RNA sequence: GAGGGUGCUUGUACACCCAUAGGGUGAGGUUAAGAAUUACACUCACUAAGUGUGAACAACACAUACAACUUGUGGGAUAUACGCU
């Protein structure tokens, strides 16, 4: 897991310049199947993160029409939400190429 | 000062610390007549305690003598020759003397002439029956008689005499809940009050009262839990924010329907078993469940209020409410399921002396 | 397979066993029948249960996990199964 209270990656959109990210490829088709896989994976291990984190302010309240309000599930949560989404994190993962990459019928 | 202890009883295991068979059936057969000479005991002076005050009565029917219980060389209308317990005490010792000790009657004497007084109102009146003893009473013994308490470390076991009998206390695996409570007493630190011993078919039993005192926790008055029993629930408590579910439906009232209904099972099967041998053999299996649910009640019960008072002390609840519980006695009143299947006396008895020795105060509304 | 015995008491489960234990019987009273014999929810009572040491149905040593452990005595009351109308 990479340190999500630094990261680079922008918040929101930005206008990214192609040139750079297809690049290594030579291909931006490429590079995109490239970083919405490293997105997935990196969408997998925050969501394990945040559940780990979530486990510890597990308040045990039987009740469930009332709504409760857990100020530090809530800080959490909200930690995690102005992170720069995962698809966001694998673009800057792979702009400063740090995403391995091999093709399994070409390396056969 | 006050009474900074709550009256506690245990139950102890004693083997007849002998070495041969013959010896140790003599004095298991000694103790049983012990017992049927207590519970010859315990009618003597319930009739002797009842027969006088109708002589009262007759003579104020008479001429409405004040004829009263005291002593004629102390009082001019005292009609007894000397103290009514005395007069209990004799008129038993007298015929029982020889073959069991004096310290049970005194003490069965105490714990009879103690309460009749106050069933007096119930008596002149008439809404209360002379109790009618059992013969599988639990006879009673004082402090008086504890004697050569020690630890003989050879046997592992504590070492006493019960009025010249020699006994081995099996605590067995209980090497710190009343290990360190028999040795609170064998150094003098521990009160012990007048006891009881049941004898339960080979097995022995001491019920000791040791008087154990309060514990203080850190508690907060102003802090109140909101408590309420019911069926379907039986502990529901609220702390602010805190709830906890104490008791389920099935762990209390299925399984107790359950043990009755097999009881019923046994009952209607008892009628065509094994006959012409006695009633007794018939309802032999009858006999399995004696306190089979009550058992299990008085266990889940204990163990409900333990979740109680250790929710509200650690919340620091320092008055526990239980809510709408007299309304909820009033229903139950009226009705037959609610009362022959929720024990609430026992629960509400059970938290008041949990409760009263946490310090924790109990409303009842 | 219930239910049990030992594993302090209670509850759950647990190892080892007993368990047609809602059974195998013994005696006393009574009843029925010509007898054998049957009968009683008539009365009382006996009989099974961890491992090792131990001649031993003697005694002693050892033997699982969690929770609880303020009871006893009596009175009032209700209901269940059985018997009679």
């Amino acid at each position: 897991m990479q340190d999500l209270k630094n990261t680079k990656a922008p918040v929101s959109t930005a206008t990214l310049n192609r040139n750079e990210f297809d690049s290594k490829t030579g291909n931006i088709y490429e590079a995109i199947s490239i970083a919405s896989k490293r997105a997935v994976q990196i969408n997998s291990d925050i969501k394990k993160e945040l559940l780990e984190k979530l486990e510890e302010f597990a308040t045990y309240s039987d009740s469930l029409e009332e709504v409760f309000e857990n100020k530090e599930q809530i800080e959490v949560s909200k930690f995690y939400e102005k992170l720069p989404k995962p698809h966001a994190l694998a673009v800057q993962e792979w702009l400063e190429d740090k995403i391995y990459y091999r093709n399994t019928e070409k390396d056969a | 000062m006050g009474k900074s202890t709550l009256k506690h009883t245990r139950k102890i295991q004693i083997l007849i610390d002998l070495p041969t068979k013959d010896e140790k059936k003599e004095v298991m057969d000694m103790m049983y007549q012990w017992r049927d000479r207590c519970f010859r005991a315990a009618n003597i002076i319930v009739t002797h305690l009842y027969v006088q005050e109708m002589i009262k009565d007759f003579f104020y029917l008479s001429e409405g003598i004040k004829y009263k219980l005291a002593d004629e060389k102390k009082d001019e209308k005292g009609i007894l020759q000397r103290s009514r317990m005395n007069t209990t005490y004799r008129v038993v010792s007298d015929r029982f003397k020889g073959e069991m000790p004096t310290n049970i009657l005194s003490t069965l004497n105490h714990g009879l002439i103690s309460s009749f007084n106050k069933n007096r109102v119930q008596y002149w009146k008439g809404e209360r029956s002379l109790p009618n003893f059992k013969k599988d009473m639990a006879f009673p013994f004082g402090l008086q008689g504890i004697s050569r308490l020690v630890y003989d470390e050879e046997k592992k076991a504590f070492c006493f005499r019960l009025y010249r009998v020699p006994f081995k206390t099996y605590l067995g695996k209980d090497f710190t809940d009343k290990r360190m409570l028999l040795e609170r007493l064998v150094k003098g630190d521990v009160k012990l009050c007048a006891s009881n011993i049941q004898l339960n078919g080979g097995k022995i039993f001491w019920l000791a009262v040791f008087e154990i005192e309060k514990e203080k926790h850190s508690l907060k008055p102003e802090v109140i839990a909101e408590a309420s029993l019911s069926l379907e629930y039986p502990i529901v408590v609220k702390t602010g924010k805190n709830r906890l579910t104490i008791g389920t439906k099935e762990e209390f009232l299925y399984r107790r329907l359950a043990i009755q209904a097999a009881r019923r099972r046994t009952q209607v099967g008892a009628t065509y078993s094994r006959s012409g041998k006695g009633k007794k053999r018939k309802l032999k299996a009858v006999d399995k469940y004696h306190k089979t649910e009550s058992n299990y009640v008085a266990h889940r019960i204990h163990v409900y209020s333990r979740k109680l008072i250790d929710f509200c002390i650690k919340h620091q609840a320092g008055t526990l409410i239980l809510m709408n519980q007299e309304d909820k006695v009033g229903i139950a009143k009226e009705e037959e399921f609610v009362l022959r299947n929720w024990s609430y006396y026992e629960l509400m008895t059970k938290i008041k002396y949990k409760a009263e020795k946490a310090g924790i105060e109990l409303i009842i509304g």
